[PDB]
DNA sequence: GCATCCGTGAGTAGAGGAAGCACAATTTAACACTTTTGTCAAG
DNA sequence: CTTGACAAAAGTGTTAAATTGTGCTATACTGGGAGCCGTCACGGATGC
């Protein structure tokens, strides 16, 4: 099973809004190149290559593992997406 | 009216039924330009109906129009629309996808219950977008039309490809199917597990979920792509999410013959 | 004649 | 005349009409009664029918007659030679200006189309309409290539001047779509027809050493 | 805008006739020598379009610049040639037919 | 299929008609698999 | 009244579904001359107009979530609060 | 390796030829070999006497004799140039002109009738095939009950098929007896009075039953003329037409007595003389002789049926499911029906072209026709149900697909809609149709196998033998009867005990009618030949077959079809007899004609000089392609000088090891489970089978391409291929084929074309390129053939047929077609599916090293490892015995034949199981080894499981574990015993067709269809996979409505969407939204075309666009 | 009630798949012929 | 680089020629040919 399945699930009211949170994070991560991550160097995923040790190019795994931590805050109507999308651009440029 | 790989044209009946009422429509014109005694007009703007009728419809009323020189009724526009093999049922509640493989299924022991072997020539060309874009990144290709030139070819297939192929399933899981689909555990996501040989390696304790034993049993591999895709399949579908029976609630993914057996 | 065979319904009509 | 194309009921109304005809071409001073004269029309107006409308593609008279009367000539050397006749053979009883190419031609021409909804096999799944391909729209790979055609050359044209990229674009016609021609490019700049296929060709030749130092346009060649 | 409703309903003559880019007169389907598309037929380009982009029947306009026109010479629409799957006609009857739907 | 409360979004019907239906091959066949369907 | 699954399929407000069930004469028949609207309510209209269904991650309770970190979320109230 | 025989029923005849069937029915409708004066009335001799003469009403046109002459091209030239072997039809006739008396004969080519290879099958368009003969309800008069109203009677007149109208006889409540014709209803007396009946008459038959004929007098009609009755009963059956006299008797004598449209067969005439106790003149319900009718038969079945309701002894109602009343049409049958429609439809162009044109002028050969003769012949054996792609895997297979039986084709039941009844094994099957031997599922029933000793005679009625007993005493006079002829007898069974020829038993069980009954001796009158009678050829293959289920015995005679011949082929150590008669029958060997001495062996031909003196040489077939892609060769299995004898074998024949049937291996089998990977049927093999080459088979594929004409100009085979490397070009010759022996894998090329591009001008970032690069663009693409995805091997054979080559009838615009075969040798592979006769199947899961493997003490390790879980639940016993049989034949290097029902118990299986322990463990003794340590542990723990008895010597215990055929097994792995004796034993495994490397695909993109845009099906087209309405409610279930949605649209008919996609994952991003389908906008526009306004909306109810304001007027 | 008509009947996969002629009218290929384009110098 | 040439590809009539569409034939002929039961069985709706 998915590292810390049972947290995930216990985290939100219904199955599917994990599943949404998952996705939704996952292509945060993967549009500005995993630079918005909440994860310390020393807790980013990490695969093992023949050359070494790189990251993980899996971001629902990132994502998976970014609301373990729990400094994502999910839910309905936090902010208006427009301002959302050009506050991430601006902090995190791509 | 398509030609076809070699010279012959290949057409469809419904040309046939549009020409035989267009040929019974400009007949009937001339024969009214013409005077026609009433006989004539009456029997013309009833072949003129029943060329509309099986158009629409064909068979409903009367025998139904064959193609001269075979007994094969024509296809109109309601058989197209109805029935089993019709456009509801074979083009729109279901389809055929891309992304789609399929092979023999053997036992594998050794796999954990949320792993699969997934043939490494099945994963190439299944995850061949990601794998092109991969061996571009690399220096296996300089761009993705020289990578997909290099795996046209089996013998120019190097050694890296396969190591890049690796770490484009990194993480990535795939669907296995296997049909009927009786229930909603008929399909369950796999963590893919590149496998030399031919054949997908099945846990042994998703078999009962699956209905499926090793007497020559396949199964579809499907690929979901995108981010959502991928995420609904690693927490919804992934087969160690789903042990419990959703009919019942008791245990579905449960220890079986040999197993129950030696314990 | 036969109302669902328009050859027989035809000849019936010219036979009149 | 049925079993050659037309239903029944076709056949007849297409006789109508020539009995139609018979009545106003007839004359009764020659004191010959109507069905002697009727009966040319009507047959001349069912056959004209058959050879109209009883192909999918649709062939004139004068070839229809000519494939009636290559088959006719094929059965009548089958039945004599007691086996299939070759082309040549075809050709020779045809008469003058016959060959075994012509023959061949005429019978590729005399194919008519088979229809997409024909099943195979014993199963009622599977017709010829499932094992054709499209081959019109593009593959997904082909527009992907296409566009990372597109691209890398937009991106190859950059490194030329402003206006020596333009020429390009506009002599290859990446702009506009259609190729032009140097007069009308010149009208665009002002610029006489002979100084734009110099830095039309200059222009060219710098692409030429980019893409020789750079190769990252050659595999887009096939 | 998104689509949220689908509605089906019956169609007027006068609607099917709008639908209709062109009436189709001949039963012809192709030239059987050229194999190129006969005109007022079911195939006619000049009805649902042309067979290949951007390019009309006679040849004269073959590139996007003339998009949106219609030929002069030949009458074809310059425009893709994905249109000839949504541009339908129709057929002009002699005399009106019942849809066998709404009578058996 | 998790011995907890439903989520909201489940498609229910769907797994009620795979659920009976599932079963349908193994009735013996008013009795059987043709009382089902009468029912 | 009661009535069988096929008759309660076949009596359905959606004619999408209907029709690809069974009676497809019929049922367009019927609801065209009824000038009948599908609202897209279950999940066979959707699939046959390859709609995300409203089911599961498709369903209007968690279609609309939206996930944002510490670092983005404070920003954004920050910067506009501050008004 | 001596082969020890098992049995004691003692057969007096051997099995008849197994495809007589085939041979004989078409030897007898052909006749090509008697004189023709001497031919009887059958087969198409009879179609010509039926027809002929076809007579203008004074024009006669009459048949005299016909011939067949020898075939254009033998049966190898046909397969090489893709033809049919068939021989010329020649018809003698004369022209009759009535007027003058004057007749001109002459000889007119008829066509072409295909011919039957000695094997049994037909060469059609190149292709091996064969015609299934059909089980039907036999024609004739049956009498059924009313199952609406009990105590009545239906009489029912079935002619054969397509040749006249099923007659009703009902005696309606009103009392009045009904005939129903072409579904119309009418009173039988009124066409009882149109045969010239009256009232007398009537009641001076029919009238000593009581108030039934009461029913037959209504006075109404009686005095009413026959003439006018007869007009009555023509208005009757079809309405509107104007009554005339001469129209009205031309359609009664055309439904009930015109031999050329009512025919009821000999069978059918043969059934209702024996049912009604009458004899038909003819083969027709009425004769039309002096202008009146005169009945036939229509009396004798009213007769019965008024008997039938009374209740007399000797009328009794007829199951039509009896196999007595159920006929086979053979091929002779089914191909002289086709040639009587042939020729009705030759004779009727006929009349109508001697009606106008020079009629004095008139010669046999200008009015005869022959198309449609041979369009018919040629319809038949190309696209009819019953014409069958020949099943030609390994001989066995080719010899079942001769001897099945269908229900089904051109006359015959509905797979839907036939009923459990029709399905089901009748009493009347034993000895006649096997009844285990059957395809599962949707054709179960419906397609049977004839039985081994079964012969179907001239009727089509299925016969079985049985020897004669006369006070006791079982003789040797053999009687082939009918079911029907069957149930006036007490059949014994062919176990019963016999002291010489007297029966010894006092009890004997018999069958009374299909009943089982306890009988004395002296109530016995027949006895069964042999048990192998009740069972087919591929069932009596099966050793030990009383040990097995019957639903897995019929997996295990369908799966001995299936196996692949193997280039080390041996025959099974345990036999049944029939090995050698089915390599024998299916003339796949080569045997010596008579005695005479071996001249010269090779690879390619044999030479044998006989005692005559004739030097008869004999080509072998050698790596020959079966239509499964199989390689068929015969291998020589004598040297030069060697004498043979009469029937002495030559060279095997694929599959064969010395004459005897061999479709796999014989294997060292050990029944326990290993690690799961015995798991639900999956199979463990050694890598040893792989070391020295077992299961092993060479597989010929066919690549074929052709070079067209085209408008823009000729397609080119040439090895001068633009934009291609020399290494691409490598292994083709100067001819642009690939060279015979090159080694091709994916993406090779096998032969090498080129087309002329299209005139379409490219795109201007291509023009650009070009002109960058300055080079101009070609005028040919590539167009060549390459290796398909998952084949390959090497290269044996290229077949290169050009335009205007003798008998090579190209298609028209083709200039040459070149085909290549490629050969690879499969061996055994995780995936592929292995089985036994037994019905137990699986596929390789694992393949171990020898030192993984268990073995034996002296250190033999196992070859093959079976889940003893699968044996409890099939309850297919029989390869238990087989292993503990084989187990005792390994050690003793001998092979048995145990016949099924009557071979190897139980004591003797263990008295040669004794033997085979004292060369076990007695060699083990002589070394100076005693009894191992791992051994005695084994051994203590069998005794506490009560598997041996306690206080034995270790050696005794030893012998009886082997007994039991258990041994003590070691662990490859940990060198430690397996805790329990385990079943070790030599077991017969077959390699089958299904094997995983034709079975692999998969798919990224590839073609997409025409009008839906969605991707094709199938490996071969490199389509996608079904993605039905079940699996769309599994996503449905799971809610994954994303994964549902890409699927739909994404990946399936999102022209926008899946070119995005594509090109999207290509560039490192993530896939975009998705659009409306391409199939949703055909359906929209499909309903736009039934006239139905469908409109998509939003929320606001206004109409959206879907198409992107291309349908849009502006 | 009683007839009559109408629609329905599992899913994947595979391999195998008989007229003929005359004459006017409408395309079509060959042939010149003239712009119309591509080109190559004056330093 | 503007200017003046020159050879070749492209657009413009012109016409004999294949190529296609249309008309006509006068002894008398005057209502079709194919099929044909293991008809599939069972609900369900509608007619009467
Ligand atoms: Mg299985
Ligand atoms: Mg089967
Ligand atoms: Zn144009």
């Amino acid at each position: 099973a998915e590292p810390g399945i049972d947290k995930l699930f216990g985290m939100v009211d219904s199955k599917y809004r994990l599943t949404v949170v998952v996705a939704k994070r996952a292509q945060q991560l993967l549009r500005h190149g995993f630079k918005n991550t909440v994860l310390e160097p020393e807790e980013r995923p990490k695969m093992q290559t023949l050359e070494g040790l790189f990251d993980d190019p899996n971001a629902v795994t990132w994502a998976m593992k970014e609301l373990l931590t729990g400094r994502l805050v999910f839910g309905e109507n936090l902010v208006p997406e427009d301002r959302l999308q050009k506050e991430m651009e601006r902090l995190y440029p791509v | 009216m398509v030609q076809v790989d070699g010279g012959r044209f290949a057409t469809s009946d419904l040309n046939d039924l549009y020409r035989r009422l267009i040929n019974r429509n400009n007949r009937l014109k001339k024969l009214l330009a013409q005077g026609a005694p009433e006989i004539i007009i009456r029997n013309e703007k009833r072949m003129l109906q029943e060329a509309v009728d099986a158009l629409l419809d064909n068979g409903r009323r009367g025998a139904p129009v064959t193609n001269p020189g075979s007994d094969r009724p024509l296809r109109s526009l309601t058989d197209i629309l109805s029935g089993k093999q019709g456009r509801f049922r074979q083009n729109l509640l279901g389809k055929r996808v891309d992304y789609s493989g399929r092979s023999v299924i053997v036992v594998g022991p050794q796999l954990k219950l949320h792993q699969c072997g997934l043939p490494k020539r099945m994963a190439l060309e299944l995850f061949k977008p990601f794998l092109l874009k991969k061996m571009e990144e690399k220096g296996i290709a300089p761009n993705v039309k020289a990578a997909r030139r290099m795996l046209e070819r089996q013998r120019d297939i190097k050694d890296e490809v396969w190591d890049a192929l690796e770490e484009v399933i990194h993480g990535k899981v795939v669907l296995l199917n296997r049909a009927p689909t009786l229930h909603r555990l008929g399909i369950q996501a796999f963590q893919p597990v590149l496998v030399e040989g031919q054949s997908i390696q099945l846990h042994p304790l998703v078999c009962e979920a699956f209905n499926a034993d090793f007497d020559g049993d396949q199964m579809a591999v499907h690929v979901p792509l995108s981010s959502f895709a991928q995420a609904e399949a690693r927490i919804q579908m992934l087969s160690a999410h789903n042990l419990l029976s959703p009919a019942s609630g008791e245990p579905l993914a449960k220890p079986s013959r040999d197993i129950i057996l030696g314990l | 004649i036969s109302t669902s065979d328009p050859v027989r319904q035809y000849l019936h009509e010219i036979g009149q | 005349y049925t079993g050659r194309g037309l239903s029944f009921l076709d056949l007849i109304q297409e006789g109508n009409q020539g009995l139609i005809r018979a009545v106003e071409k007839f004359e009764y001073k020659r004191r010959f009664k109507f069905s002697t004269y009727a009966t040319w029309w009507i047959r001349q107006a069912i056959n004209r029918a058959i050879a109209d409308q009883a192909r999918t593609i649709r062939i004139p008279v004068h070839m229809v007659e000519t494939i009636n009367k290559l088959s006719r000539t094929a059965r009548q050397l089958q039945q004599e030679l007691g086996r299939e006749p070759t082309y040549e053979e075809i050709a020779e009883a045809m008469g003058p200006g016959w060959d075994a190419k012509r023959v061949e031609e005429t019978l590729k021409i005399a194919q008519e189309p088979v229809s997409l909804e024909t099943p195979i096999g014993d199963e009622k799944d599977s017709f010829y309409g499932d094992f054709i391909p499209d081959e019109h729209l593009p593959s997904p790979v082909d527009a992907a290539t296409q566009s990372l055609l597109s691209e890398e050359l937009e991106k190859a044209l950059s490194k030329l001047s402003e206006r020596e990229a333009m020429v390009l674009k506009l002599r290859k016609g990446l702009i506009d779509g259609r190729e032009h021609t140097l007069e009308e490019v010149g009208a665009f700049f002002g610029v006489t027809r002979e100084r734009i296929r110099q830095i039309e060709n200059k222009a060219l030749r710098k692409l030429k050493y980019h893409e020789s130092r750079t190769r990252k346009l050659r595999d887009f060649l096939d | 805008k998104e689509v949220r409703k689908v509605r089906i309903a019956l169609a007027s003559p006068e609607k099917i006739r709008s639908w209709s880019y062109g009436e189709v007169e001949k039963p012809e389907t192709i030239n059987y020598r050229t194999l190129k598309p006969e005109r007022d037929g079911l195939f006619d380009e000049r009805i649902f379009g042309p067979i290949k982009d951007y390019e009309c029947a006679c040849g004269k306009y073959k590139r996007q610049r003339f998009e949106g026109k219609v030929c002069e010479r030949c009458g074809v629409e310059v425009t893709k040639s994905i249109v000839r799957r949504y541009r339908m006609g129709h057929i002009e009857l002699a005399t009106p037919a019942a849809h066998i739907w709404f009578v058996k | 299929s998790m011995a907890r409360p439903v989520s909201i979004g489940e498609a229910v019907g769907i797994v009620a008609a795979q659920s009976i239906g599932e079963p349908g091959t193994q009735l013996t066949m008013t009795q059987g698999l043709p009382r089902v369907i009468e029912l | 009244l009661l009535m069988g699954v096929t008759k309660s399929a076949l009596s359905t407000k959606s004619w999408l579904s209907a029709a690809s069930f069974q009676n497809t004469t019929h049922v367009l028949t019927e609801a065209a001359i009824a000038g009948k609207k599908d609202e897209l309510i279950g999940l066979k209209e959707n699939v046959i107009l390859g709609r995300l269904i409203p089911a599961g991650t498709g369903s209007d309770f968690v279609r609309f979530t939206q996930v944002v970190d510490q670092k983005t979320l404070k920003a954004i109230e920050e910067a506009r609060k501050e008004a | 390796m001596e082969i020890k025989r098992f049995g004691r029923i003692r057969e007096v005849i051997p099995l008849p030829p197994l495809t007589e069937i085939q041979v004989e029915s078409y030897r007898r409708a052909l006749q090509a070999d008697v004189p023709p004066e001497k031919r009887e009335n059958v087969g198409i001799q009879a179609a010509f006497r039926e027809t002929f003469p076809i007579e203008e009403e004074g024009l006669v046109l009459d048949f005299l004799e016909y011939r067949l002459g020898e075939p254009p091209f033998p049966q190898d030239e046909c397969r090489e140039k893709d033809l049919t072997y068939q021989a010329p039809l020649y018809a003698r006739l004369q022209l009759i002109h009535k007027d003058t008396g004057l007749i001109k004969e002459d000889e007119v080519f008829l066509g072409h009738i295909p011919l039957m290879t000695e094997d049994g099958s037909f060469i059609i368009n190149g292709a091996d095939r064969v015609i299934v003969s059909q089980i039907h309800r036999s024609p004739g008069v049956y009498f059924t009950p009313d199952p609406a109203r009990p105590g009545r009677y239906i009489a029912s007149i079935i002619p054969l098929p397509k040749r006249g109208p099923w007659i009703d006889l009902e005696v309606e409540p009103n009392g009045v007896v009904s005939m129903k014709v072409n579904k119309r209803k009418f009173p039988l007396v009124l066409l009882l009075r149109v045969l010239g009946y009256d009232q007398e008459t009537l009641a001076r038959e029919l009238g000593a039953y009581g108030e039934l004929v009461q029913g037959l007098m209504d006075e109404s009609v009686f005095a009413m003329r026959p003439e006018e009755a007869l007009i009555r009963l023509f208005t009757l059956l079809r309405p509107g037409d104007p009554p005339k006299r001469d129209k009205a008797v031309a359609y009664v004598y055309g439904l009930i007595a015109d031999p050329r449209r009512y025919d009821l067969g000999e069978a059918g005439r043969y059934k209702a003389e024996e049912k009604l106790g009458i004899r038909l003149s003819g083969r027709t319900l009425a004769r039309f002789e002096d202008g009146e009718f005169k009945d036939e038969v229509f009396l004798p079945t009213l007769r019965y049926l008024f008997a039938l309701t009374a209740g007399v002894p000797g009328h009794e109602v007829d199951d039509i499911d009896h196999l007595g009343n159920r006929r086979i049409r053979t091929v002779g049958e089914l191909m002289t029906d086709q040639f009587r429609v042939g020729l009705a439809r030759l004779a009727r162009g006929v009349r109508e072209r001697m009606l106008m044109g020079s009629e004095d002028s008139l010669t046999p050969a200008k009015l005869v026709n022959s198309r449609p003769l041979e369009a018919a012949i040629r319809e038949f054996f190309s696209r009819s149900q019953l014409s069958q792609f020949k099943d030609e895997t390994n001989p066995l297979s080719s010899l079942r697909h001769k001897r099945r039986i269908s229900a089904l084709g051109p006359g015959g039941l509905t797979r839907e809609r036939a009923g459990f009844d029709v399905r089901d094994v009748h009493r009347t099957h034993y000895g006649r149709i096997c009844p285990v031997e059957t395809p599962e599922g949707a054709n179960i029933g419906l397609i049977t196998s004839l039985a081994a000793y079964a012969r179907v005679d001239e009727l089509g009625f299925i016969r079985t033998p049985y020897r004669r007993v006369v006070g006791g005493v079982v003789t040797d006079e053999v009687v082939y009867m009918t079911a029907t002829e069957e149930d006036r007898y007490t059949i014994a069974q062919a176990n019963t005990p016999l002291e010489g020829n007297r029966i010894a038993a006092e009890r004997v069980v018999a069958r009374r009618k299909g009943e089982p009954v306890i009988v004395s001796p002296e109530e016995v009158e027949f006895m069964d030949v042999s048990p192998k009678q009740v069972f087919s050829v591929n069932t009596n293959l099966i050793p030990f077959l009383e040990h097995d289920d019957a639903n897995r015995a019929l997996m295990g005679s369908n799966m001995q079809t299936q196996a692949v011949p193997l280039i080390r082929a041996q025959a099974p150590v345990v036999m049944t007899g029939l090995e050698e008669r089915v390599v024998r029958d299916s003339l796949a060997a080569l045997y010596a004609e008579e005695d005479g001495e071996v001249a010269k062996v090779d690879g390619n031909r044999i030479v044998v000089r006989y005692e005559d003196g004739r030097l008869v040489e004999y080509p072998l077939r050698r790596f020959y392609r079966s239509n499964q892609g199989t390689a068929l060769d015969q291998r020589p299995r004598v040297v030069v000088g060697q004498r043979v004898r009469k029937g002495d074998l030559l060279a095997d024949g694929p599959a064969s090891e010395n004459g005897f049937l061999a479709l796999g291996q014989n294997v060292l089998v050990a029944i326990m489970p290993f690690d799961g990977y015995n798991f639900e049927d999956a199979i463990v093999i050694s890598e040893e089978l792989l070391k020295r080459d077992f299961y092993t088979s060479i597989h010929i594929e066919r690549y074929e391409i052709e070079a067209r004409d085209t408008k823009l100009g000729p397609e080119r085979i040439t090895r001068d291929i633009p934009h291609l490397s020399e290494a691409a070009l490598r292994d083709l010759d100067e001819e642009g084929v690939v060279r015979i022996g090159a080694e091709v894998k994916p993406g090779d090329i096998l032969v090498g074309r080129t087309s002329f591009k299209g005139e379409s001008e490219p795109t201007p970032e291509e023009r650009l390129l070009r002109s960058i690069f300055g080079e101009k663009a070609r005028d040919v693409k590539d167009t060549s053939l390459r290796v398909p995805p998952g084949e390959g091997g090497i290269v044996v054979r290229t077949v290169r047929l050009r335009r205007g080559d003798p008998g090579v009838e190209l298609k028209p615009g083709v200039r040459e077609v070149v085909r290549v075969y490629v050969a690879q040798k499969r061996k055994l592979q995780v995936g592929d599916k292995l089985a036994n006769r037994h019905g137990n199947k699986g596929v390789v899961a694992k393949i171990l090293p020898v030192e993984d493997m268990p073995h034996l003490p002296d250190g033999t390790p196992v070859d093959v490892i079976l889940n003893p879980l699968g044996v409890p639940s099939r309850m297919n016993l029989g390869q238990i015995l087989e292993t503990h049989l084989g187990l005792a034949g390994y050690f003793l290097g001998q092979r048995y034949i145990s016949p099924i029902f009557d071979g190897a118990k139980e004591p003797e299986i263990k008295e040669l199981l004794a033997q085979a322990f004292e060369v076990y463990f007695g060699k083990r003794k002589g070394e100076g080894f005693g009894v191992d340590k791992r051994e005695v542990e084994v051994l203590r723990r069998a005794e506490k499981l009560g598997l041996v008895t306690p206080g034995k010597t270790p050696e005794e215990q030893l012998k009886e574990l082997f007994l039991q055929g258990k041994v003590v097994l070691y662990d490859g792995r940990t060198g430690e015993p397996i805790e329990g004796p385990i079943v070790v034993g030599q077991m017969f495994i077959m390699k089958l067709y299904h094997m995983v490397e034709d079975k692999m695909h998969a798919r990224s993109t590839g073609p997409y269809s025409l009008i839906t845009q969605q991707p094709l099906g199938g490996k071969a087209q490199f389509g996608g996979q079904r993605f039905g309405e079940m699996e769309v409610w599994a996503l449905e279930a799971y809610g994954a409505a994303h994964t549902l949605q890409e699927m739909l649209t994404l990946k399936s008919d999102d022209i926008e969407g899946r070119n995005a996609a594509y090109e999207a994952i290509i560039k490192g991003e993530d896939v975009p939204e998705p659009s409306v389908p391409e199939s949703f906008r055909v359906l929209v526009k499909e309903l736009q075309a039934l006239a139905l306004d469908v409109q998509t909306l939003d929320e606001k109810d206004n109409p959206v666009d879907i198409f992107e304001g291309l349908a849009s007027k502006r």
